[PDB]
């Protein structure tokens, strides 16, 4: 019951996807092959883990995943990579050519050629689902698969699922690690058109990832595989309460009603710690308060952005391992008479905790330490605007020149698109400005 | 109290079925519009090409006049 | 796979073309047999986008030699490389053009422009993905500029979704004496302008500057030329040929490089650039981005970057390549356009070019190519104003009307570059 289907569109979305599934089987100890031998009902299930896995007779536990790609090379690489056992070949979905970087091409040219083959294998997943409760997409901003073929996806998700729950993990494009120019098109594109399909999106910025990589774990140079190490915690730890069980356990979809007060206004900022190398962690236990006062330093935000110089309108504190409410309740209390948290008038202030006591897992061979525990914030504060409006600004250097434009028109895409989609950001943003506003 | 029982539920379902039926609208006309466009690129692309054939033809017939004399 | 076609026209084409095949099959670990002797497996991991595979292991380039004589070609088939060619893929005439626009264009090439054709159907229904095509020809000849703009047509007719990407040769009066080579020029850019996607602007003038004043050649032959173009060339490609994420395939370049379909012509550049007779990252930054690097005789700092895509070869540290090119654009900032940000995009491979530690590629969109077209609208219309050698050309059928035409269109070519450069953010 309650499973939940994870679909990862586009290389950033797949090559995530790989490292949050490796992962969950190290979390859960299931093998490549995808034996668990703690599991001793065979064939099924209503664990916890279940949500996540599917079971086959011969005691297989296969994701309840779909991996799409307008170009091979990249699913290739799961298709026979360590984990191939892991999924059935018809949950790994390829074209021959990809979508250029271009959103029209992913959304109308070359998506349009596959996106009935992708609804059909999402469909046979939801058929072996005795109470589906949403979807997770995993996607970049600046591809063209990423953003043309998702808001595609979404907008059919929308039709044949109804309101049933769709929440996106995307990659904001940070000019360290992006491959194009347009990245601020697609960008604006696909925000605007998976808006109104989308009940909640946890947005990561890869110049907040790579900044992270490069400070607190001395990496030189980050790579991809660098990055989704750490992203793929982060999911973990917004997953573990769906994966997991437990007495202070609290549903995601709990923490998800005071995250989101207008259905615009559903983009939680997500702040991760410890984030420590091997070298630094050793004779050195981070405890609980030392791990919540993390979370309120931005160098560890997921997205940059100043919440000191916005509102919050929710606070959430996602923790796992050693942790017990007694210390969290202490570091709260230390946190609130120390921290600039400015909550807007019509929000309570308080602070909403759940604990999982599976301690956090680690990849071998990763840069990230094993701690004893872990915390994720959420939080739905004003400043992730920020982001919007730095996204928005080169939108509109290129845009009033109308450069790179004609690769959309000769796909069929209007100049009103643009307008429209642009027109939307600049509402939006007004929205988390007119949120901020105190009450008369 | 139980009509209005009933009014809130039926009520739901027909926004659910509304934002369903947009939604589907929405994308069929963006989906053909897209589809008229792209065609139209590509026939005013060949109809160029076509001309600078057609001026080819001109231009090799006009040859064969002046060889003539 | 991404497959792309390879079409070489004229001599000029067929000389740089069968350079290229050479470079590249070095890299690849290809003999002249066809056969694979490398020992690198990421020389095979993209080797079907410019080679077929054939029975017995034989990688067999994916190329189309076109000529309307078969002088230059017959001398490719006995090069090195000769025997690795398809023989079928050798199409030629034997009349010629004679250096003359109109015979390449309509009167001979259009005889042989079927033939061709059907080579190239051939090779592109056997591609699992076609990408596009690339072509190497000179602008300043007849079979090369006529006919290869010809084929351009036609096979844009046929394959009107796919990315037409030239290398075009730029000609010089440093290097070639044939006088009517501006009006070759101008007539081939009337058409480069209208039916590529993507042009590679090699100028032959700056070849020359390259060798005689950088490399100290008191007379430059072409072979000497052509080794900065198979340099230039086999960087430029390296993006295509080697596991990558930047520019990986001719579409996403053309979406990186191009803001405005009409300014799609770059400039290259190489570094280093030494003669005969320990490098390091911030030195081969700097190099590139110098005007002396530049395979287009062309000052970038007389005009203004629109997009740049560079390429280093070679092992080395990406942290300082990242703070190096970081170093540069900020040094250099009133020469990049503020209203394409993050128009710098950059790539490492790990295999270096032969013969080198570290290499690297320069490719910019710089409205400063102006200067390259200035000079060959100046030679243009210093002989049309006289209407010098016409009869050449309006004899197998073409009128005034045509040329006054292509004058106008490279002249409104040089005025958007001015517009874009010129324009401001605010
Ligand atoms: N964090 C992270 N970001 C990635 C990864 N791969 C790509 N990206 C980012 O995604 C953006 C480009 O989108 P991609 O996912 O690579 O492209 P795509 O979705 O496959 O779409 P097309 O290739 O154009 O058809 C850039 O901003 C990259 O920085 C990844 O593995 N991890
Ligand atoms: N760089 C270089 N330029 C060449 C070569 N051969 C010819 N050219 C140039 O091309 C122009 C003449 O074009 P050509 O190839 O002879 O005409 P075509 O054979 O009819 O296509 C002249 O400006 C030459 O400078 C070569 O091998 N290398
Ligand atoms: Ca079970
Ligand atoms: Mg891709
Ligand atoms: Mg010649």
């Amino acid at each position: 019951m309650r499973e939940c289907i994870s679909i990862h569109v586009g290389q950033a979305g797949v090559q995530i996807g790989n490292a949050c599934w490796e992962l969950y089987c190290l979390e859960h100890g299931i093998q490549p092959d995808g034996q668990m031998p703690s599991d001793k009902t065979i064939g099924g299930g209503d664990d916890s883990f279940n949500t996540f896995f599917s079971e086959t007779g011969a005691g297989k536990h296969v994701p309840r995943a779909v991996f799409v790609d307008l170009e091979p090379t990249v699913i290739d690489e799961v298709r026979t990579g360590t984990y191939r056992q892991l999924f059935h070949p018809e949950q790994l979905i390829t074209g021959k050519e990809d979508a250029a970087n271009n959103y029209a091409r992913g959304h109308y040219t070359i998506g349009k050629e596959i996106i009935d083959l992708v609804l059909d294998r999402i469909r046979k997943l939801a058929d072996q689902c005795t109470g589906l409760q949403g979807f997770l997409v995993f996607h970049s901003f600046g591809g063209g698969t990423g953003s043309g073929f998702t808001s595609l996806l979404m907008e059919r998700l929308s039709v044949d699922y109804g309101k049933k729950s769709k929440l996106e993990f995307s990659i904001y494009p940070a000019p360290q690690v992006s491959t194009a120019v347009v990245e601020p098109y697609n960008s604006i594109l696909t925000t605007h058109t998976t808006l109104e399909h989308s009940d909640c999106a946890f947005m990561v910025d890869n110049e907040a990832i790579y900044d992270i990589c490069r400070r607190n774990l001395d990496i030189e140079r980050p790579t991809y595989t660098n990055l989704n190490r750490l992203i793929s915690q982060i999911v973990s730890s917004i997953t573990a309460s769906l994966r997991f069980d437990g007495a202070l356990n609290v549903d995601l979809t709990e923490f998800q009603t005071n995250l989101v007060p207008y259905p615009r206004i559903h983009f939680p900022l997500a702040t991760y710690a410890p984030v420590i190398s091997a070298e630094k962690a050793y004779h050195e236990q981070l405890s609980v308060a030392e791990i919540t006062n993390a979370c309120f330093e931005p160098a560890n935000q997921m997205v940059k952005c100043d919440p000191r110089h916005g509102k919050y309108m929710a606070c959430c504190l996602l923790y796992r391992g050693d942790v017990v409410p007694k210390d969290v309740n202490a570091a709260i209390a230390t946190i609130k008479t120390k921290r600039s948290i400015q909550f807007v008038d019509w929000c309570p202030t308080g602070f909403k905790v759940g604990i999982n006591y599976q301690p956090p897992t680690v990849v071998p061979g990763g840069d990230l330490a094993k701690v004893q525990r872990a915390v994720c914030m959420l939080s739905n504060t004003t400043a992730i605007a920020e982001a919007w409006a730095r996204l928005d600004h080169k939108f509109d250097l290129m845009y009033a020149k109308r450069a790179f434009v004609h690769w959309y028109v000769g796909e069929g895409m209007e100049e009103g698109e643009f307008s429209e989609a642009r027109e939307d950001m600049a509402a939006l943003e007004k929205d988390y400005e007119e949120v901020g506003v105190d009450s008369v | 109290k139980r009509e209005h029982e009933r009014e809130v539920i039926q009520k739901a379902i027909e926004e659910n079925n509304n934002f369903i039926k947009m939604a589907k609208e929405k994308l069929a006309q963006k989906m053909e519009s897209n589809k008229e466009n792209r065609e139209a690129h590509l026939a005013a692309m060949l109809e160029r090409l076509q001309e600078k054939d057609k001026h080819a033809e001109e231009v090799r017939k006009n040859k064969e006049l002046k060889e003539e004399a | 796979m991404r497959e792309i076609v390879h079409i070489q026209a004229g001599q000029c084409g067929n000389q740089i073309g069968a350079k290229f095949w050479e470079v590249i099959s070095d890299e690849h670990g290809i003999d002249p047999t066809g056969s694979y002797h490398g020992d690198s497996d990421l020389q095979l991991e993209r080797i079907n986008v410019y080679y077929n595979e054939a029975t017995g292991n034989k990688y067999v380039p994916r190329a189309i030699l076109v000529d309307l004589e078969p002088g230059t070609m017959d001398s490719v088939r006995s090069g090195p490389f000769g025997q690795i060619f398809r023989p079928d893929n050798f199409v030629f005439g034997q009349s010629g053009a004679g250096n003359n626009w109109a015979k390449g264009h309509y009167t001979e090439g259009a005889e042989l422009v079927d033939s061709v054709l059907d080579v190239v159907r051939k090779e592109s229904e056997s591609c699992d993905c076609l990408q596009g095509f690339q072509l190497t020809h000179s602008l300043g000849g007849g079979t090369g500029s006529g006919m290869g703009t010809l084929l351009i047509s036609k096979i844009r007719e046929e394959y009107p979704d796919r990315i037409m990407n030239t290398f075009s040769v730029m000609p010089s009066p440093k290097v070639s004496d044939t006088v009517v080579e501006p009006y070759n020029a101008t007539l081939s850019v009337h058409q480069l302008v209208e039916n590529t996607d993507e042009t590679y602007c090699i100028d032959n003038e700056a070849l020359y500057d390259i060798c005689f004043r950088t490399l100290k050649l008191t007379t430059p032959t072409y072979g000497d030329l052509n080794h900065l173009v198979s340099a230039t060339m086999s960087g430029v490609t390296t993006c295509l040929r080697f596991p990558g994420q930047l520019n990986a395939d001719l579409r996403k370049l053309a979406v990186n490089m191009v803001p405005f379909p009409r300014l799609h012509f770059f400039m290259p550049g190489f570094a280093p650039l030494t003669s005969r007779g320990a490098l390091t990252v911030p030195e081969l930054t700097q190099q590139m981005f110098d005007s002396k690097n530049m395979m287009a005789a062309c000052d970038p700092r007389h005009g203004r970057y629109l997009t740049v895509a560079a390429i280093f070869r070679g092992r080395m540290s990406m942290k300082e390549v990242d703070e190096q090119m970081l170093n540069v654009q900020n040094k250099n900032s009133s020469y990049f356009v503020e209203w394409i940000p993050n128009n710098v995009k950059t790539a490492v491979c790990d295999i270096p070019p032969r013969g080198l530690k570290m290499s690297a590629t320069f490719i910019g969109n710089s409205t400063a190519i102006q200067e390259l077209f200035k000079r060959i609208s100046e030679q243009f219309t210093a002989m049309f104003r006289r209407k010098a050698f016409l009869h050449w050309y309006t004899g197998e059928g073409m009128d005034e009307m045509e040329f006054t035409e292509a004058e106008s269109n490279m002249n409104d070519l040089v005025s958007e570059y001015q517009q874009y450069q010129d324009a401001t953010a605010d």
